Protein backbone atom coordinates (compact mmCIF):
# COMPACT_ATOMS: atom_id res chain seq x y z
CA UNK A 1 0.00 0.00 0.00
CA UNK A 2 2.77 2.58 -0.04
CA UNK A 3 3.24 2.77 -3.51
CA UNK A 4 -0.70 3.44 -4.19
CA UNK A 5 -0.02 5.78 -1.27
CA UNK A 6 2.49 7.49 -3.05
CA UNK A 7 0.51 7.59 -6.28
CA UNK A 8 -2.70 8.53 -4.96
CA UNK A 9 -1.38 11.65 -2.98
CA UNK A 10 0.66 14.49 -5.15
CA UNK A 11 1.76 16.14 -2.19
CA UNK A 12 3.57 13.65 0.08
CA UNK A 13 7.00 14.65 -1.01
CA UNK A 14 6.56 18.21 0.44
CA UNK A 15 9.69 18.83 2.65
CA UNK A 16 11.96 18.23 -0.65
CA UNK A 17 10.06 20.17 -2.87
CA UNK A 18 10.21 23.42 -0.75
CA UNK A 19 13.84 22.84 -0.42
CA UNK A 20 14.65 23.10 -4.27
CA UNK A 21 11.60 25.54 -4.63
CA UNK A 22 12.98 28.18 -2.07
CA UNK A 23 16.71 28.45 -3.75
CA UNK A 24 14.86 29.15 -7.17
CA UNK A 25 12.77 32.45 -6.25
CA UNK A 26 16.13 33.45 -4.02
CA UNK A 27 17.90 33.62 -7.83
CA UNK A 28 15.10 34.89 -9.31
CA UNK A 29 14.31 37.85 -6.78
CA UNK A 30 18.71 38.38 -6.97
CA UNK A 31 18.48 38.82 -10.84
CA UNK A 32 15.25 40.81 -10.98
CA UNK A 33 16.73 43.48 -8.45
CA UNK A 34 19.11 44.80 -11.44
CA UNK A 35 16.72 46.53 -12.99
CA UNK A 36 16.32 48.81 -10.09
CA UNK A 37 17.53 52.46 -10.76
CA UNK A 38 18.50 52.70 -6.76
CA UNK A 39 18.07 56.50 -6.90
CA UNK A 40 20.23 57.08 -10.57
CA UNK A 41 19.59 58.17 -14.01
CA UNK A 42 19.09 55.15 -15.55
CA UNK A 43 19.82 50.95 -14.61
CA UNK A 44 21.91 51.07 -17.49
CA UNK A 45 25.82 51.45 -17.18
CA UNK A 46 26.28 52.37 -20.54
CA UNK A 47 23.78 54.32 -20.80
CA UNK A 48 25.23 56.61 -18.07
CA UNK B 1 26.73 50.11 -31.57
CA UNK B 2 23.06 51.38 -33.25
CA UNK B 3 22.00 55.03 -32.29
CA UNK B 4 23.64 55.02 -29.37
CA UNK B 5 23.03 51.87 -27.35
CA UNK B 6 27.14 50.91 -27.24
CA UNK B 7 27.57 47.47 -26.08
CA UNK B 8 29.56 44.00 -26.49
CA UNK B 9 28.55 40.66 -28.31
CA UNK B 10 27.55 38.84 -30.66
CA UNK B 11 25.12 39.63 -33.65
CA UNK B 12 23.18 36.83 -35.44
CA UNK B 13 19.89 36.57 -37.60
CA UNK B 14 16.12 36.61 -35.43
CA UNK B 15 13.01 35.41 -36.52
CA UNK B 16 11.37 37.68 -34.13
CA UNK B 17 7.87 39.52 -35.28
CA UNK B 18 8.46 43.39 -34.45
CA UNK B 19 6.11 45.71 -35.20
CA UNK B 20 5.67 48.50 -37.12
CA UNK B 21 5.90 51.21 -34.01
CA UNK B 22 8.17 48.58 -32.08
CA UNK B 23 11.74 49.24 -32.24
CA UNK B 24 13.64 47.17 -29.28
CA UNK B 25 13.04 44.06 -27.51
CA UNK B 26 13.77 43.09 -24.07
CA UNK B 27 14.02 40.04 -21.13
CA UNK B 28 13.52 40.47 -18.02
CA UNK B 29 16.47 42.90 -16.73
CA UNK B 30 15.76 46.16 -18.25
CA UNK B 31 18.51 45.05 -20.80
CA UNK B 32 18.51 45.57 -24.81
CA UNK B 33 18.11 41.66 -26.32
CA UNK B 34 16.67 42.84 -29.82
CA UNK B 35 17.78 45.60 -32.26
CA UNK B 36 16.58 46.73 -35.14
CA UNK B 37 19.18 48.19 -37.85
CA UNK B 38 18.97 51.72 -38.78
CA UNK B 39 19.87 51.89 -42.33
CA UNK B 40 18.55 48.35 -43.62
CA UNK B 41 14.92 47.07 -41.96
CA UNK B 42 16.14 43.94 -40.24
CA UNK B 43 15.28 42.65 -36.73
CA UNK B 44 18.41 41.46 -35.15
CA UNK B 45 19.42 39.43 -31.96
CA UNK B 46 22.22 40.16 -29.33
CA UNK B 47 23.58 37.51 -27.14
CA UNK B 48 26.57 37.96 -24.80
CA UNK B 49 30.08 36.70 -25.64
Amino acid sequence: KIQDSLSSTPSALGKLQDVVNHNAQALNTLVKQLSSKFGAISSVLNDI
Amino acid sequence: NFNGLTGTGVLTESNKKFLPFQQFGRDIADTTDAVRDPQTLEILDITPC
